[PDB]
RNA sequence: AGGUUAAGGUCCCCAAGUGUGGAUUAAGUGUAAUCCUCUGAAGGUGGUCUCGAGCCCUAGACAGCCGGGAGGUGAGCUUAGAAGCAGCUACCCUCUAAGAAAAGCGUAACAGCUUACCGGCCGAGGUUUGAGGCGCCCAAAAUGAUCGGGACUCAAAUCCACC
RNA sequence: CGACCGAGUGGCUUGCUACCUCGAUGUCGGUUCCCUCCAUCCUGCCCGUGCAGAAGCGGGCAAGGGUGAGGUUGUUCGCCU
RNA sequence: ACGCCACACGGGGUAAGAGCUGAACGCAUCUAAGCUCGAAACCCACUUGGAAAAGAGACACCGCCGAGGUCCCGCGUACAAG
């Protein structure tokens, strides 16, 4: 992919529950795997920011409820690092449902975004309410 | 199962029916083809496929390589073509398999199978001298689908 | 199915046994391309800062702009090549021919040398001018020496001693080459190898750690869940298969970790100066204050604080050079904090 | 077994050893004809390649070496001459000579120049969508050609279909 | 250095082991020998057979080791050692006092031993030490 | 205790030959009597050596290159059409030194490309088939390859004799 | 793609045998840690195609490196994401 | 370490394979002699060890009644004793 114009440690793991920033009609979503990765031996599978993930909804509507969807990473508790040196990390941890083409599933975003996330997913990021 | 287990002569002749029951039927259809009313003398070529090693050949061997030969014989001439090919040789051995450990194994009957002394001829086909090299063609077949070597030979044909 | 994996470390480190000299010997020198010169100088390692510097990278979508970078503050002071060696080619490798000294030397170059008090810089040269005419004549390297005392920060005062290479034009150039800095007094600065901005191979005996476990010398696993609180927690499950009845070489074991040498590649040179611009408040932490002749390397460098590291032109480059890079801000804060 | 070979008025052939060298007025050439009780000499006036061997190995070399002396006759006089064409389909391919070896910019629409380093004395002459290489030494004239229609050589994609490339026109 | 050598022998288009052999003899026999010109010794057959052979005795090792020299010197004193019994008293004795030469040292030319020359005119099928020793990553220091 | 042999062996390790006359093999085949132990099969081989038979040839053989390869007529029939060449039947005489009612491609059918058959250049053996010898392919396994090892090629291998 | 019939290689399964140990060579599965084989799953380089391309299918050389995480089950095996 | 720095290209020889010249066998033929290429695989390149390599190594200087060294003392860039 496209560089990520930052170093991240990567604070999700596969199992890990985590929040759906949208209005897609799911509310928490778990990570089931990542889009590219390949680890190694007893190695627990890891996502962070700016990667794309397999996801099943926990919980939400009715309907949304157990799907198999494709998701996209906003937020993470665990710090990044940009090129000057700054550590940033947010509130909570969090990522958006999104299609076949990288384009979000629902109509709104719920909450800031990473600059970086722009970089990648212009469709995601230019839905954004806040873009820090 | 494989002729390793039946090819050589290593046990003594077993073929008295009157005291062996339960024999399977041969495979083999038949044995005098081509134009059997017709005679042996009346042809100018004779070549008969001999067997270079003392082997056993199974009915089911013999049914394989008579068939791929004559079917090759069949489609080279027609199927009443001027010719007569003839498997000179019966499946007169009978043959066990132990199918308990050693203990009482004394095999029951399986097979059929006919032996065959090094030097023999198996077939023997007569054809005019225009057919020769099919008849050579259709044994290159027949000696591929059974155990030993084979030599063939023109007995009478002084044509080459 | 037990699912397949990469061993525990490498193999090509080894023996992994403590360093026989502390001064490290670089076993391979550089190509002859431009002009004469001589292919390595020294330091002593003082500790760590960070710079903001302006993108160099012509092919990065940041050019141009501001980031920030590691670096390891070296004390580069003048060294002097005190003789020139010539080697001869044999059926057997190469073999020291002869040396070539002079009169002028350091006052306290005694402490490790049994200095020559009486020799004949001609008969020596004349040797290997005879030789070269004889085609016979391997390469061409200087002795040198560098001056503790001019590093307060350091308590030795014993000059430490490494033989480095001259390579350059034509064999006969860099002949005489050589024979002009030797005679001067071998006085010589890291100026007159480096410039900023080039890449360079840094060697140095690492920081010694004594004897370590499988775990942290090999990097194997601890043992996991149950089996952590039986009686074993960093030990391996065995030492190998019933057949061979022998223990292999290639299993992770105990022992010396640390106090090797090693050769960092491709690392970059970010400012050659002097002066005190990179010095830390309140002191480097275990080393002192530096105020002269240093040396910026980016990123780190094998060894502890004091130790003599050595310098090489880049034997295998990556990139091409980009030249006096800008640098826009040296952290003076203090490392206490 | 032995046979002659008569030399040419043209040519002037010298021998060293096992190396052989044939100067004629387009050049020289200098083999090795090296083979197990073979001899190959210098009579004054023509070539001698004898053996006391008679076996169909001996044989087979024999005759070969005769082959490779009069290409050395022909070389040196009249030369030998490979003509070739260049023909594409889409992509308007380039072909030149640049320093010692010839460079192909532009196939099938490709960034990256294709190219070869010509073998010896050869010399490559482009007129246009023709070529002709020609040279004494006939081993190196003959690879310098198959070397440039080797270079247009496609192994992914159907060859029937994507027939771009230099082919060689007319063999001597 | 400096071998006061009672023979010299020039092993330049000599077939090794037939050089080798009567070299032990006469070791055995109390002469001091160097063999010279190692790297232009001579060994018949199909090249790639021969060099496979030499190679996978180049693989052939563990801790206890197999130390297999890839220089023509050592190749050669190895096949000698081979002829001696060299873990014996009479036979380590003789084995050292034999010495193989990468070219000339001497001032004198090798004397060539009768049944060892090969005729380069008759015979193409053979490979020189020191094409092995190319092969087998040694640096041609010759 | 002296002497001579047996099995086995005589390039080195290792006592005794780098023995003699001659031939084959290029695979390191092989240097492996017997064997749980030393494998190697059906099938295949213009690898190479030796031997026999039939036919062709200086009235020019086999191959190659050049030239000719003709008309009656694109036979008749079937068919809109078929003309060597879809199919069915026939398969004739002229010209001549040869040339099919055409053997194989090719066209929608023609054309177009060659085969048969004649001539020329050239100049020496050619071609068909039978049998034998040694080798080659067939031929994939686990800590480090092997003929006991080294190493050996007009042998230090294999076969026939001999000192 | 490939029946019949015929010739083999391996020593992973299974069966047969009763040579070695009954004054004991500690079981299955798993785990950890090390070396190896090739009959190659991926990766390099190739050949054919019912090869336009793109995606394949089949075959050759090749053991440098890689071949991972989970749900049921003690399971090996195997089914499933 | 969960943080940060560094870890080729290129040559040489080959396999499968693609070809050149070329004969046995006038022609043809990638092969029998010869040659041009061509694999993450082989060799070099690079890193690490390495005078006990029994052919037990090389050079420069100081010294053989004195060069150098161990012990002692204050300490660690080192360390289980050494
Ligand atoms: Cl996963
Ligand atoms: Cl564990
Ligand atoms: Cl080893
Ligand atoms: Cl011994
Ligand atoms: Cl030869
Ligand atoms: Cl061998
Ligand atoms: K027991
Ligand atoms: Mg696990
Ligand atoms: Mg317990
Ligand atoms: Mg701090
Ligand atoms: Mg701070
Ligand atoms: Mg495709
Ligand atoms: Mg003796
Ligand atoms: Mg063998
Ligand atoms: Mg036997
Ligand atoms: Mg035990
Ligand atoms: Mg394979
Ligand atoms: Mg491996
Ligand atoms: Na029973
Ligand atoms: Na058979
Ligand atoms: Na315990
Ligand atoms: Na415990
Ligand atoms: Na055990
Ligand atoms: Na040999
Ligand atoms: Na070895
Ligand atoms: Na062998
Ligand atoms: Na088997
Ligand atoms: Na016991
Ligand atoms: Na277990
Ligand atoms: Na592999
Ligand atoms: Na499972
Ligand atoms: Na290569
Ligand atoms: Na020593």
């Amino acid at each position: 992919m496209e560089a990520l114009g930052a170093d991240v440690t990567q604070g999700l793991e596969k199992g890990s529950l985590i929040t759906c920033a949208d209005n897609t009609g799911a509310r928490e979503l778990k990570v089931i795997s990542v889009h590219g990765y390949s680890g190694t031996k007893n190695r627990l599978p890891k996502a962070g920011l700016g990667d794309k993930i397999t996801v099943s909804v926990t919980k939400g509507t009715p309907e949304m409820r157990r799907q198999v969807l494709e998701a996209v990473v906003v937020r993470q508790r665990k710090p990044i690092r940009r090129p000057d040196g700054t550590r940033v990390k947010f509130e909570d941890n969090a990522a958006v449902i999104v299609d076949e083409n990288e384009d979000p599933r629902g109509t709104e975003l719920k909450g800031p975004i990473a600059r970086e996330v722009a970089q990648r997913f212009g469709s995601v990021a230019s839905a954004a309410t806040m873009i820090v | 199962k494989p002729a390793s287990m039946y090819r050589d002569i290593d046990k003594p002749a077993y073929t008295r029916r009157e005291y062996i029951t339960g024999i399977p039927g041969s495979k083999i259809a038949q044995h005098k083809m081509g134009r059997k009313q017709k005679d042996a003398d009346d042809y100018p070529v004779q070549i008969s496929l001999i067997v270079e090693e003392t082997v056993q050949l199974r009915h089911g061997s013999l049914e394989a390589s008579r068939l791929s030969a004559n079917r090759h014989l069949i489609k080279e001439l027609g199927e009443e073509g001027d010719y007569k090919m003839t498997l000179r040789k019966f499946p007169h051995q009978v043959l066990r398999e132990n199918k308990d450990g050693m203990r009482a194994a004394f095999g029951k009957i399986v097979g059929t199978a006919a032996r065959v002394q090094a030097g023999e001829q198996l077939f023997t086909a007569y054809c005019n001298v225009e057919d020769a090299e099919h008849v050579k063609e259709a044994f290159r077949r027949a000696y591929n689908k059974i155990t030993p070597s084979c030599r063939i030979d023109s007995s009478p044909a002084g044509n080459a | 199915p037990q699912p397949s994996r990469p061993r525990k470390g490498s193999l090509g480190f080894g023996p992994r046994k403590r360093s026989t000299s502390e001064t490290p010997r670089f076993n391979s020198w550089p190509s002859d391309d431009g002009q004469p010169g001589v292919q390595g100088f020294a330091g002593y390692k003082a500790g760590m800062t960070h710079v903001v510097l302006v993108n160099d990278e012509p092919n990065s979508p940041r050019e141009g702009m501001e980031e920030t970078v590691p670096v390891t503050v070296i004390e580069t002071p003048p060294m002097r090549a005190v003789a020139l060696r010539a080697y001869e080619d044999t059926p057997y490798g190469q073999r020291p021919l002869t040396e070539v000294w002079t009169d002028e030397f350091h006052s306290e170059l005694d402490r490790t040398l049994d200095v020559p008090e009486d020799h004949d810089p001609d008969a020596a040269e004349e040797q290997i001018r005879d030789a070269h005419e004889a085609g016979d004549l391997g390469d061409l390297r200087l002795i040198t020496h560098t001056v503790p005392d001019a590093v307060p920060s350091v308590p030795k005062k014993k000059p430490d001693v490494m033989e480095t290479r001259v390579g350059g034009g034509s064999v006969s150039d860099r002949l005489d080459h050589a024979l002009d800095i030797v005679e001067d007094g071998g006085e010589h600065a890291m100026n007159d190898i480096f410039r900023a901005g080039e890449y360079a191979d840094v060697a140095g005996v690492t920081k010694g750690k004594g004897t370590q476990g499988p775990v942290k010398r090999w990097g194997v696993q601890k043992r996991k869940g149950k089996h952590a609180r039986q009686g074993w927690r960093r030990r391996i499950g065995n030492l190998g298969p019933w057949n061979p009845s022998r223990v292999r070489s290639t299993v992770p074991q105990q022992g010396q970790t640390g106090y090797h040498q090693r050769t960092e590649l491709n690392k970059r040179l970010i400012d050659i100066g002097e002066g005190d611009e990179p010095t830390v408040d309140g002191g480097f932490v275990n080393y002192g204050e530096v105020d002269g002749p240093y040396t910026l390397v980016k990123g780190s460098v094998p060894g502890p604080d004091k130790r003599l590291v050595r310098f090489r032109p880049a034997v295998r480059p990556n990139d091409q050079p980009r030249l006096d890079p800008e640098v826009r801000y040296v952290s003076n804060e203090s490392n206490q904090g | 077994p032995r046979v002659e070979l008569e030399i040419p008025e043209d040519v002037d052939a010298e021998q060293d050893h096992l190396d052989i060298t044939v100067e004629g007025d387009n050049g020289s050439v200098t083999r090795r004809l090296w083979y197990p009780d073979i001899d190959v000499s210098v009579d004054g006036d023509t070539v001698v390649i004898e053996s006391d061997e008679d076996n169909a190995k001996t044989m087979s070399t024999i005759g070969t070496f005769q082959s490779h002396i009069e290409n050395m006759f022909h070389g040196v006089t009249e030369g030998w001459e490979y003509g070739m064409e260049v023909f594409y389909s889409h992509f308007p391919m380039q072909v030149n000579v640049e320093g010692d070896e010839v460079v192909i910019e532009n196939f099938l629409g490709e960034k990256a120049p294709r190219r070869t380093t010509i073998h010896g004395d050869t010399d490559v002459e482009i007129d246009g969508e023709e070529l002709t290489v020609s040279g004494p030494d006939i081993e190196a004239v003959g690879q310098t050609a198959a070397d440039i229609e080797q270079l247009t050589r496609i192994n992914d994609k159907d060859v029937r279909v994507f027939q771009d490339g230099v082919y060689i026109t007319r063999k001597p | 250095a400096e071998f006061d050598a009672d023979v010299i022998v020039d092993a330049r288009d000599c077939i090794m082991g037939r050089v080798a052999s009567q070299v032990a003899e006469q070791a055995l026999d109390g002469e001091t020998v160097a063999v010279v010109n190692a790297e232009r010794a001579v060994i018949t057959g199909r090249e790639e057979q021969i060099v496979e052979k030499y190679e996978k005795r180049v693989d052939i090792g563990n801790d206890n080791g197999y130390f297999y020299p890839k220089r023509p010197d050592g190749i050669f004193k190895r096949t000698i050692r081979g002829m001696l019994p060299h873990k014996k008293q009479r036979g380590r004795e003789a084995f050292e006092s034999v010495r193989v030469y990468l070219g000339n040292p001497y001032d004198e030319d090798g004397e060539v031993l009768d049944g060892t020359s090969l005729d380069r005119l008759s015979n193409i099928k053979f490979v020189t030490l020191g094409e092995i020793s190319e092969t087998l990553g040694a640096n041609k220091t010759w």
